[PDB]
C-alpha cells in the first residue's frame, strides 16, 4: 500500500463520501464482507450463490457453491478467516459452510443444526459461532483437529436460564480479549461468556440493557466501544471495560428524530471507533448515517443511493463503505475518491490555490553512501495498519482456466 | 492638430503670492527606517509607457508656448517621475528608501551626463546583509522599475565587494570592498566633449544608412536616418492637465540591440565605444580604478525616441534619432529591501573632493540644464 504515501497527503479522512462503484449483481443480495484485506468483496446473494469480487476491477474471479457444499438457500451472513484465506457462511440451508479458496469450489467441512441460520462469526479460523433460530444458546462449531465431530458446546451457563431474558440471536467476538463473546438475547439481556478455547465459560455479564429484540451487536476493533441495536428506534453505544470482569455504562443514545425509524445494520470505525455508520429502515430513507461517537450528533450523511441499504462492511485498508441494496439487490460502493494532481507532471511543478505573493529575491537579476536498505518491507501506512503479515492472495483456478475460455 | 489648452485661476500668479508653482509632491507615511520617517510622493504623475514627464508652468509671457519646463527641487536632486511606485524618500536626508517587503528599484537624479566632468557623492546609510543598493550610472533609456546592469543603459556597482554590473553580470575588475553603514562613494566620471560625441554619432549616420542597407522599404528608415542631426532637437513636448494640476509628457527612448559594425581592419564587429570614458569610485576618499572605459555613444544614432511607425511613413514629420537635452547619463540610484542611499549634490556637503578644474559639481550642470531648458524652448517659441 503505497499510492497513499504519495497519493499525496489528504487521505485519512476515516470516511468516504462519495460514491464511486456499483456492482450490477442481478441476482439480489443480502450480506456484503470485505476480504480481511482490501482485495475482495464476498457478495451473499438470495438464490443461494455467493458470489465473491475482485475489488480491483468490479468483476468476479469466482462464484463458489460448484463442486460441494453450495448452499441451497439464502445466505444471510459470511466471514473470513484472520488472514482471509478461509471462509465460514452461514445460510438458510441450515449449513454452516467453511469454504477454503486454495480448493476454491470445494468446501472444506459443513455440519446439519436444527434450523436456519442467522449469522456467523469467527474467532480463530476454525471455532465458529453460529445463531441457531430461537435456541436460547448458540452452538459454537469448534472445528477439532477430527473433521466430523464440532463440539457445539451451549453457550450458556449449567443453570442460568435466560427465558425472560431471551434468546441468542447475535454473537460477536471480541477483538483484543478473543476469549470472551458477547451474545445478544430477545428480550435485553446480554450474555458475556469467557471461553477458555475445556469448556468452562464465565457469566461475566448478563444485564437487561431494555425490553427490546436486540438485532444485532457490533465491537469496536479496539474493543473500547460497544454498541447495540434494539428493537426500539434506538442505538445504544456503550463503554467496555474488561481485563473476566466486564462492566459497561450507556454514553450515547441514537435515534431518527424525524422520521423515527428503524436502525438495520451498524458499523464502527478502524482505530477506537470514532465513527458509527447505520442504515435506516423505512421508505425515503436513501442514505447511511454517520456519527462523531463522542460529541454524538449526526457528523455527515453519504447521500448516494436511491433506496434502502440493508449490510454495511467497512474495510479499511481500502477506507471503502459496501453497501446491499435492499430493493434493486445492487451493491453501492463508496470510496475516498483523490483527485489528480498536474503537480506529478514535473519535479518542480507546486499546485497553489491562491495568487501568491512572491516577495524579491537579490539574484533574479543575477545572471551518496546513506544507509540503503532493501530487506525490510514497510511495516506500516498511513492509516497505522498491519501491513507487511502477507494476505492470501486468491488462488486463480488453474485447474478450470484451461477450459473457462470454453463456456464458463 | 489640437489646440494650446488654456490656462486656469491658480496659473496666473501674481506678486505676493508664495506658493510653488509646480504643485508640490504630495508625500505618503512609508515606514519607519533609520530613526526616520520616509515618503513615497502619492498624488505626482510617474513616467511609464516610456514616457518621461516634468511639471509645467503656464509662462504668460510667451505667446506660440503657453507654458515653460520646470523641476521641484531647489538644488540638484531626485526628480520623482522615474521611479518606483514603493519608492520613499524623506525631506530630512534625501535617502531613498523602499520598505522591506519592496524589492530591487530604480531611481534618477534629473542631472544629465553629456560630456565634461562632474563629481558628486553619494551617501549610504543602512546597508545590512538583508538590505541591499546598487549606485552607479544609468541613461534616459534604463528602466526604474529593474535595477540598473541588466542592459547596455546603465552601469553600478555591487553593495558587497562592488562587483561591476553590466549585463546583469558581476565582474570583479575593481579593488573588493562591502558597503557599511557609513561610506560615502565618489564619482569621477570623465566624458568625450560634445564635438568628439558628434562625429562619431555623424559616422554611424553615415555607417547605418546605406553601408549594412544593401524590411519592405529601405530608403525611409535611410531618409529618417538622412535627417539624423548630432545636437539638433526633436522634441514634442505638450501640457497636459492631470489629477488637477498641470505637467509636461515628453517622448522617451526605447530599448534597442547591441551597436556593432564592421570595420575592415581588424576583421571583428567593433562595438561603439566612447572616447576616453572612465568609471572611478572613491571608497572614503581613496581610488579604487577604472570600472568601466567603453561607455556607449548615444546621441542620434544609438537612441530611438518613440515614434509612429505606421504614421509617419504613410506620408511635416519628426525623426526617432533626436536629441531633446534629456539625453545622456544620470545620476542613478538603486535600492533593496530598505536598503537607503542619499546622494550628495554641493561642494559643501562634500568631503572627499579631488582638486580638477574641470570638475563641476552636481548642482551646476543642473543649472546648466536650468540655463538649456527655457532658451532651447525660446528658439522653438519663433
Amino acid at each position: 500500500a503505497n499510492l497513499l504515501l504519495q497519493d499525496p497527503f489528504g487521505v485519512l479522512k476515516e470516511y468516504p463520501e462519495k460514491l464511486t462503484h456499483t456492482l450490477e449483481v442481478p441476482v439480489a443480495a443480502v450480506c456484503v464482507k470485505f476480504s480481511p484485506r482490501g482485495d475482495y468483496l464476498a457478495v451473499g446473494c438470495s438464490n443461494g450463490a455467493i458470489i465473491i469480487y475482485d475489488m480491483d476491477s468490479l468483476k468476479p474471479i469466482a462464484m463458489l457453491g460448484t463442486h460441494s457444499g453450495a448452499h441451497t438457500r439464502s445466505v444471510q451472513s459470511v466471514c473470513w478467516s484472520n488472514d482471509g484465506r478461509y471462509l465460514w457462511s452461514s445460510g438458510r440451508d441450515w449449513y454452516a459452510k467453511l469454504w477454503d479458496m486454495t480448493q476454491p469450489t470445494k468446501c472444506f467441512q459443513q455440519y446439519k443444526f436444527d434450523g436456519p441460520l442467522w449469522s456467523c462469526h469467527v474467532v480463530r479460523w476454525n471455532v465458529c459461532i453460529v445463531t441457531v433460530v430461537e435456541e436460547p444458546t448458540a452452538y459454537v462449531l469448534t472445528l477439532t483437529d477430527r473433521q466430523n465431530a464440532f463440539h457445539c458446546f451451549p453457550l450458556l451457563e449449567q443453570d442460568q436460564d435466560i427465558s425472560g431474558h431471551g434468546y441468542t440471536l447475535v454473537a460477536c467476538p471480541h477483538p483484543t480479549i478473543e476469549s470472551i463473546i458477547i451474545t445478544g438475547t430477545s428480550k435485553g439481556w446480554i450474555n458475556a461468556f469467557q471461553l477458555d478455547l475445556e469448556d468452562k465459560i464465565r457469566c461475566c455479564y448478563e444485564e437487561k440493557i431494555a425490553n427490546a429484540n436486540i438485532k444485532q451487536i457490533i465491537i469496536s476493533p479496539s474493543g473500547t466501544r460497544i454498541a447495540i441495536n434494539g428493537s426500539d428506534r434506538t442505538i445504544r453505544q456503550y463503554q467496555l471495560i474488561v481485563e473476566h470482569s466486564v462492566s459497561i455504562e450507556l454514553e450515547h443514545k441514537y435515534q431518527d428524530i424525524i422520521n423515527r425509524l428503524q436502525w438495520n445494520t451498524i458499523f464502527f470505525s478502524n482505530h477506537s471507533g470514532e465513527y458509527l455508520v447505520a442504515s435506516a429502515h423505512g421508505s425515503s430513507a436513501h442514505d447511511l448515517y454517520l456519527w462523531e461517537t463522542s460529541s454524538g450528533s449526526l457528523v455527515r450523511v453519504l447521500e448516494g443511493a436511491d433506496e434502502e441499504l440493508l449490510d454495511i462492511d467497512w474495510n479499511f485498508y481500502s477506507m471503502r463503505i459496501a453497501s446491499n441494496g435492499f430493493e434493486s439487490g445492487w451493491v453501492y460502493m463508496w470510496s475516498i475518491v483523490i483527485p489528480p494532481k498536474w503537480s506529478a507532471l514535473a519535479p518542480d511543478f507546486e499546485e497553489v490555490e491562491e495568487n501568491i505573493d512572491y516577495q524579491e529575491k537579490e539574484n533574479e537579476f543575477d545572471i551518496e553512501e546513506i544507509a540503503i536498505d532493501l530487506c525490510t518491507p514497510e511495516k506500516y501506512d498511513v492509516r497505522g495498519n498491519d501491513i507487511s503479515m502477507p494476505s492470501f492472495v486468491i488462488p486463480i483456478d488453474y485447474e478450470g482456466v484451461i477450459i473457462q475460455q470454453h463456456w464458463a | 492638430s489640437v489646440p494650446v489648452i488654456p490656462y486656469l485661476d491658480y496659473d496666473i500668479v501674481d506678486l505676493g503670492s508664495d506658493i510653488k508653482k509646480p504643485d508640490f509632491p504630495q508625500l505618503s507615511e512609508s515606514h519607519r527606517i533609520n530613526e526616520q520617517q520616509y515618503y513615497i510622493t502619492e498624488d505626482t504623475p510617474l513616467n511609464k509607457r516610456n514616457f518621461m514627464y516634468q511639471p509645467c508652468a503656464a509662462n504668460l509671457m510667451l505667446d506660440k508656448l503657453k507654458y515653460c519646463g520646470t523641476d521641484y527641487f531647489d538644488k540638484s536632486s531626485i526628480n520623482l517621475m522615474d521611479r518606483s511606485d514603493k519608492l520613499a524618500f524623506s525631506l530630512d536626508d534625501h535617502s531613498v528608501s523602499v520598505s522591506e517587503n519592496c524589492g530591487w528599484r530604480s531611481v534618477r537624479s534629473d542631472v544629465c551626463m553629456k560630456e565634461g566632468k562632474i563629481y558628486w557623492e553619494v551617501e549610504v546609510k543602512n546597508v545590512s546583509d538583508t538590505s541591499h543598493i546598487r549606485c552607479g550610472i544609468s541613461r534616459r533609456e534604463a528602466s526604474t522599475e529593474t535595477p540598473v546592469g541588466c542592459d547596455f543603459y546603465g552601469y553600478s556597482i555591487r553593495d558587497k565587494g562592488l562587483q561591476v554590473i553590466h549585463e546583469g553580470r558581476l565582474h570583479t575588475v575593481l579593488k573588493p570592498h562591502e558597503m557599511q553603514a557609513g561610506d560615502r562613494i565618489g564619482f569621477l566620471l570623465t566624458l568625450p566633449s560634445l564635438q568628439s560625441q558628434s562625429e562619431q554619432a555623424m559616422d554611424y549616420s553615415l555607417k547605418r544608412i546605406q553601408e549594412l542597407n544593401n524590411k519592405f522599404n529601405k530608403e525611409f528608415y535611410k531618409f529618417l536616418l538622412r535627417s539624423c542631426e548630432p545636437t539638433n532637437v526633436v522634441r514634442d513636448q505638450i501640457a497636459i492637465r492631470y489629477k488637477n494640476q498641470l505637467f509636461y509628457e515628453s517622448t522617451d527612448y526605447v530599448k534597442t540591440t547591441k551597436p556593432e559594425y564592421y570595420d575592415n581592419r581588424d576583421d571583428m564587429q567593433k562595438f561603439y565605444e566612447l572616447e576616453n570614458s572612465s568609471f572611478e569610485v572613491f571608497v572614503n576618499g581613496v581610488s579604487h580604478g577604472i570600472a568601466f572605459e567603453g561607455l556607449t555613444p548615444f546621441l542620434p544614432p544609438f537612441s530611438e525616441l518613440q515614434y509612429n511607425e505606421k504614421f509617419y511613413l504613410h506620408h511635416e514629420i519628426r525623426n526617432k534619432y533626436v536629441n531633446n537635452n534629456r539625453l545622456g547619463y544620470y545620476a542613478t540610484l538603486s535600492s533593496f529591501q530598505g536598503g537607503t542611499a542619499s546622494i550628495i549634490t554641493e561642494a559643501m556637503e562634500l568631503k572627499f573632493l579631488p582638486k580638477d578644474v574641470d570638475i563641476k559639481t552636481l548642482n551646476d550642470i543642473y543649472n546648466e540644464q536650468i540655463a538649456s531648458d527655457i532658451v532651447w524652448d525660446l528658439i522653438d517659441e519663433i
